[PDB]
């Protein structure tokens, strides 16, 4: 893993030696570079992970992780272009800084072999974020969406550390590669109630759970954008992520531990489409649709059944795909009718009928349109929580209900209508724009030609 | 026919033969307790490192 670490390294004296009109394009070539690169972790295998060293290896879940994180960094180059244009030359290269070592932080974070170094570096990851939320952002409330950002995270992640580190005292080893071997049953105990606790709560608050959420709608609004292309389409999923490898130790007692949490995101995908559907904050309508969709994924890890996992993994992709697509879009709004509120710009397909085509693509890709890989995970959920219980069909269908209403409210309020008389500074859409837009969808379409790539270690 | 002593002489540190014997454990010592054991051996390097987590060295 050592050829993506070194280049992304490389990415800063490539950041800072280059010429100050050629500071976004280097980076952005380089970028695409690695994420062309990033393409040999497809090396997987039927039996075995691609196991690399003893500090990395990718199996089949990491390895869409790491593509999609390797992508996601041009397109937030791209996407964060143009509103720091007006910036200082030294404070572009510590955003671009930032970005690169966020980036850096992720791509030894899916491929840590040994779990504290994965929560070294899944605690890395705040601190860039942070950075960029708390400088970049724009509005007073990125202060206070720093403090909640922060302070969720580090509350949930404390105990997780003196978790892993029980872990490392009892079993010897925190290597998941030993840990697969070595894993003993986990019997019913408070001591090992705790214990699942202390390794769950962290990655309950990094998807969001519902009633924990609450850092989400102030982080992923508050932010710029590419801080909310990062926390939208990776941050939150490394909270999946470290759900589906710690969930081989916690066994047999997630199998009545999980009920609590089930209840919780089974009827948090039922609240927070419902506030979707009431939402004013264009920005914050996305912010509650990605808490919407995360709760899929927490009951699919908490089943643990392989149609769970496979389609919680196609899921997170897809949904990492369409959110990020979702930002960028009130983005290209926001620069220019410079309000987040939805009903203000209304009309908008009169007047940007392309960028109106790609707030089409993504709102039939936010309601799970067939054969979509949104569609593919959304389905394979359903499928294992019907068989984990036949009731849970009620649920998911409002779930998809409320899902196709709010995705097609978003659509009908923002391009379709009387346009907005008194808004006269309505730009064609750049290249810039729609080019950041083709290279959010395009790969997500694409992906489901070949589907096989994004659907875990149990494909 | 007795001499005195000069300036010097009777705080001389003189030998005095005797019949009894040496007394073997004047302090009435109990036994000692033994010893933890010395370290011996050549230094090896440590195995696979500091084994502090992740740190392969
Ligand atoms: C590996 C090789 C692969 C080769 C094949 C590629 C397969 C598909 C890839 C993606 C295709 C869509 C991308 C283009 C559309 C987006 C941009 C746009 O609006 O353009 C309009 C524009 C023409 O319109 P215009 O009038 O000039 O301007 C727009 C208007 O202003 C206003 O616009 P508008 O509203 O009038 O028109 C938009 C219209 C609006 O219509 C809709 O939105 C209706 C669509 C939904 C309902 C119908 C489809 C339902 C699903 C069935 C189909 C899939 C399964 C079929 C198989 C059988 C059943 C199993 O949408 C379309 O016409 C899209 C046609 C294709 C639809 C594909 C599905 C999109 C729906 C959302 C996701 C659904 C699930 C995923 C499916 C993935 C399948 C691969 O198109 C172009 O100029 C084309 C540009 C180049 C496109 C290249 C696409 C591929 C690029 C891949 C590059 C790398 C690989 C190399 C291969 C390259 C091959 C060329
Ligand atoms: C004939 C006589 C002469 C023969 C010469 C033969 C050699 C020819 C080449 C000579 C040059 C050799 C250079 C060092 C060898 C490579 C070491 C290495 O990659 O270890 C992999 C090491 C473990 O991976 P592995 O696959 O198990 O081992 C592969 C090798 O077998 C590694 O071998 P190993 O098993 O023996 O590794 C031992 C152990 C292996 O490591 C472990 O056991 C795991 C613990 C590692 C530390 C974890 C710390 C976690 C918290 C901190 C997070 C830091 C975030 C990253 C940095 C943020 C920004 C500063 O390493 C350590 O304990 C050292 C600590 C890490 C320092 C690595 C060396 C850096 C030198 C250049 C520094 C330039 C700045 C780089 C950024 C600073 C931070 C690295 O991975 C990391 O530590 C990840 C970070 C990458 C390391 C730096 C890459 C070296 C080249 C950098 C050039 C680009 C600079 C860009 C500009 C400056 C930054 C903005
Ligand atoms: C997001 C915010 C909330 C985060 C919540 C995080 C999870 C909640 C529960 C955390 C419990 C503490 C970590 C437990 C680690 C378990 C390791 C272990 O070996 O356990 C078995 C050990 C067992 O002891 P032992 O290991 O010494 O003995 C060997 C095992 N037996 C008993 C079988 C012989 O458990 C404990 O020692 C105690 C575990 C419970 C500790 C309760 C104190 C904390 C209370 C909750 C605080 C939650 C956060 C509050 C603040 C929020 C911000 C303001
Ligand atoms: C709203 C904010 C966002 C959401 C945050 C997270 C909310 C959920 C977190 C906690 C989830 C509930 C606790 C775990 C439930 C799973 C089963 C269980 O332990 O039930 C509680 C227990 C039931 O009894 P039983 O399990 O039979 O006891 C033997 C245990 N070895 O019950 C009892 O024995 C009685 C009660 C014991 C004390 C319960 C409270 C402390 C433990 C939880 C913290």
């Amino acid at each position: 893993m050592l050829k993506y670490i070194i280049p992304t390294m490389m990415l800063m004296p490539l950041t800072w030696l280059s010429k100050n009109s050629m500071i976004w394009i280097n980076t952005t070539l380089h970028s695409l570079l690695i994420s062309l690169t990033s393409l040999l972790l497809l090396n997987q295998f039927g039996d075995n992970s691609l196991n690399f060293s003893l500090t990395f290896f990718s199996d089949s879940l990491s390895t869409p992780l790491l593509i999609l994180t390797m992508w996601l960094l041009p397109l937030m180059l791209m996407a964060s272009q143009h509103h720091l244009s007006k910036e200082n030359l030294a404070r572009k290269k510590l955003f671009i800084s930032m970005l690169i070592l966020l980036q850096l932080f992720l791509i030894m974070t899916f491929t840590a072999t040994e779990l504290i170094f994965f929560y070294i570096m899944f605690e890395a990851t705040l601190v860039p974020t942070l950075i960029i939320i708390t400088r970049w952002g724009n509005q007073t409330e990125r202060l206070n969406a720093g403090l909640y950002f922060l302070f969720y995270t580090l509350a949930g992640s404390l105990p997780l550390l003196v978790a892993l580190i029980y872990i490392q005292n009892t079993m010897g080893s925190l290597n998941f590669l030993i840990l697969q071997y070595w894993v003993q049953p986990m019997p019913n105990s408070w001591s090992n109630t705790f214990m699942w606790l202390a390794c769950m709560m962290a990655f309950m608050v990094k998807m969001p759970l519902y009633g924990l959420h609450l850092w989400l709608p102030k982080a992923h609004v508050e932010a710029p954008i590419a801080g909310s292309m990062v926390l939208a389409a990776i941050l939150l999923k490394l909270g999946g992520y470290g759900m589906m490898r710690i969930t081989l130790l916690l066994n047999p007692i997630t199998d009545f531990m999980a009920y609590p949490f089930i209840m919780l995101s089974l009827w948090g995908m039922i609240m927070t489409s419902s506030i979707c559907l009431r939402q004013t904050d264009l920005k914050s309508l996305i912010a509650y649709s990605s808490v919407s969709h995360m709760a899929l994924v927490i009951v699919a890890i908490l089943i643990q059944t392989p149609w769970s996992y496979m389609g919680a993994t196609a899921l997170m992709i897809a949904h990492g795909l369409t959110s990020s697509m979702l930002f960028c879009l009130a983005n290209s709004n926001y620069e220019r009718v410079h309000s987040r509120t939805m009903i203000l710009a209304r009309g908008l397909q009169t007047l940007l009928p392309l960028m109106a085509a790609w707030w089409l693509l993504a709102s039939l890709t936010n309601l799970a349109l067939p054969p979509s890989i949104n569609l593919i995970g959304e389905l394979f959920v359903v499928m294992s929580t019907f068989s984990w219980s036949n009731i849970t069909i009620i649920l998911m269908g409002l779930n998809m209900v409320i899902t196709a209403l709010y995705s097609l409210y978003m659509l009908i309020t923002t391009q379709r209508g009387k346009h907005t008389h008194h808004i006269n500074n309505i730009l064609p859409s750049f290249t810039r724009e729609n080019a950041l837009m083709s290279l959010h969808m395009l790969p997500l379409l694409l992906l489901s030609l070949n589907p096989k790539i994004i659907l875990g270690p149990l494909y | 026919g007795w001499v005195r002593p000069d300036l010097g002489e009777l705080s001389k540190v003189t030998k005095v033969k005797t019949d009894r014997p040496l007394p073997e454990n004047p302090y009435h010592s109990r036994a000692r307790p033994e010893p933890n054991p010395e370290v011996e051996g050549d230094l090896k390097p440590a195995r696979h490192g500091s084994r502090l987590f992740f740190w392969t060295m």
